[PDB]
């Protein structure tokens, strides 16, 4: 049963992965590089909030190609939990 | 911190009757509300998911309904097996909250209850301590008054209840209270009563034994 | 055959610490948020903690964070919880629940469904009380009067540890009108219950009564009668 999506989503996955496997380790305060099932996210400063391109799997990323989608780290050096603790991010740019 | 405020704690119904369980959650939580049925010993038992669904081999008679903030759970005829505890569950957010709790119990007239009084037992005096014992049987409904007098002097803080669940056969009520003091308190004072107020009585009871094997 | 077993219940002692265990089966264990719920002697449901896959995200209930650890074992599809410390606020049930999960990827969000099987339970009771058999003390017949309705008479069982203990009349013969009666915990830490059964007056002088308590804890097995009174 191909999933196409699922198919290139697993790909973007697999490209995270990998690129933040040679970023060299950090020299204070961070969030810990990951992928959070959404985008890849290197390793970011307490206290601030990153930003990545829509990512490419997105069958409308043609669309919102321009966006950006954002993750914050808190003053803890932690990443943000929702409700239930999972990976947290705004990505109401890159939304349909 | 989600509150989920349930309602009623205990409410009343006969066999056949709709009964209504409300749950207000202090934050709005969507459709991420459950309802769950425990019998008394077992471990909890999911009856709604999502608010309004029901659990595959549930009766028929059980639907859940509301989102966001208010909730409701019904059973449109309520069944001899269906007089139990329910609770309601947020997996909203963290932490996991649960109602406080509904017990459903099944109605009946007016019983007032039968009280005996029993002195401590000989064979426990000769060890240093007497319980005395207050027996209020097959009354109804669960709200009853009981007190202790030594020698008309209300006593407080040495005694101790305990209730039955609701009877299958008469669905009545019982309870005990075992009034408890030393061998020595026990023997410097006079008379030792056990007084009941209850709705079933038309004036409050009092039940005394003095002093002996009496 | 979806089941949870939870095990390692039992009496301990406050400030030591206790681990529970919880087994799953008929499910793929891995592929599920496992929680842990529990419920006070004569309380209502509270949540404590919940560890899914990673396990990156546990959560604990407030009086429980930086006292209890819950973790996972897939290879053998097991829960555990470390409960260190322990205290009064701690006596209870505690089960084990089942949540699935789902991430959609076009949203990016995560959905949660909430806890749909749960195990039977364990009990936890955390106290300084030593096992100890009841002594069994009579309730006599009767009161001021006589002979004349119904009467009710029964057995006082104090001062035992722990739970539970099983009461009968006259080897399990007699099961009408007889009321066992919730234990009560004492201000010493020690059990104490009633157990009550009426009977037309009549049956006195004829009829005796004996009471059966069974504490296996202390492997303690006591019958005793009980008799009218005199005075
Ligand atoms: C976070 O950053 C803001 C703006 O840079 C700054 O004013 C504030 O001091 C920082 N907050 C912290 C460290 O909690
Ligand atoms: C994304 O992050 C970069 C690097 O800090 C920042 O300079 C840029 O302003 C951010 N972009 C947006 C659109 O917020």
């Amino acid at each position: 049963v191909m999933d196409f999506l699922f198919e290139k989503w697993k790909l973007y996955g697999d490209q995270c992965h990998h690129n933040l496997s040679l970023l060299p380790p950090p020299t204070e305060l961070v969030c810990n590089r990951t992928f959070d099932k959404y985008s890849c996210w290197p390793d970011t400063p307490a206290n601030t909030t990153a930003n990545i391109s829509c990512p490419w799997y997105l069958p409308w990323h043609h669309k919102v190609q321009h966006r950006f989608v954002f993750k914050r780290c808190g003053p803890d050096g932690q990443w943000v939990r929702g409700p239930r603790g999972q990976p947290w991010r705004d990505a109401s740019q890159c939304q349909m | 911190d989600i509150q989920m405020t349930q309602s009623p704690s205990s409410l009343s119904a006969s066999v056949g009757d709709r009964v209504t369980i409300t749950c207000r959650a202090s934050q709005g939580i969507r459709n991420d509300l459950g309802w769950y049925q425990q019998k008394p010993g077992k471990a909890p038992k999911r009856l709604i998911y999502a608010a309004s669904s029901l659990e595959s081999g549930v009766p028929s008679r059980f639907s859940g309904s509301g989102s966001g903030t208010e909730f409701t759970l019904t059973i449109s005829s309520v069944q001899p097996e269906d007089f139990v505890t329910y609770y309601c569950l947020q997996h909203n957010s963290n932490p996991l909250t649960f109602g406080g709790g509904t017990k459903v119990e099944i109605k009946r007239t007016v019983a007032a209850p039968s009280v005996f009084i029993f002195p401590p037992s000989d064979e426990q005096l000769k060890s240093g301590t007497a319980s005395v014992v207050c027996l209020l049987n097959n009354f109804y409904p669960r709200e009853a008054k009981v007190q202790w007098k030594v020698d008309n002097a209300l006593q407080s803080g040495n005694s101790q209840e305990s209730v039955t669940e609701q009877d299958s056969k008469d669905s009545t009520y019982s309870l005990s209270s075992t009034l408890t003091l030393s061998k020595a308190d026990y023997e410097k004072h006079k008379v030792y009563a056990c007084e009941v107020t209850h709705q079933g009585l038309s004036s409050p009871v009092t039940k005394s034994f003095n002093r002996g094997e009496c | 055959q979806v089941q949870l077993v939870e095990s390692g219940g039992g009496v301990v002692q406050p400030g030591r610490s206790l681990r529970l265990s919880c087994a799953a089966s008929g499910f793929t264990f891995s592929s599920y948020g496992m929680h842990w719920v529990r419920q006070a002697p004569g309380k209502g449901l509270e949540w404590v903690a919940v560890m899914y896959y990673d396990g990156s995200n546990k959560d604990y209930v407030d009086s429980v964070k930086g006292r209890f650890t819950i973790s996972r074992d897939n290879s053998k599809n097991t829960l555990y919880l470390q409960m260190n410390r322990l205290r009064a606020e701690d006596t209870a049930v505690y089960y084990c629940a089942r949540e699935k999960d789902h991430y959609d990827i076009l949203t990016g969000y995560n959905y949660y469904y909430g806890l749909d099987v749960w195990g039977q339970g364990t009990t936890v009771t955390v106290s300084s009380a030593s096992t100890k058999g009841p002594s069994v003390f009579p309730l006599a017949p009767s009161s001021k009067s006589t002979s004349g309705g119904t009467a009710a008479l029964g057995c006082l069982v104090k001062d035992y540890f722990p739970e539970p203990v099983t009461v009968s009349w006259n080897s399990g013969a007699l099961t009408s009108g007889v009321h066992t009666f919730p234990a009560v915990l004492q201000s010493s830490g020690l059990y104490s219950l009633s157990s009550v059964v009426t009977v037309p007056s009549s049956s006195l002088g004829t009829q005796t009564y004996i009471c059966n308590v069974n504490h296996k804890p202390s492997n303690t097995k006591v019958d005793k009668k009980v008799e009218p009174k005199s005075c």
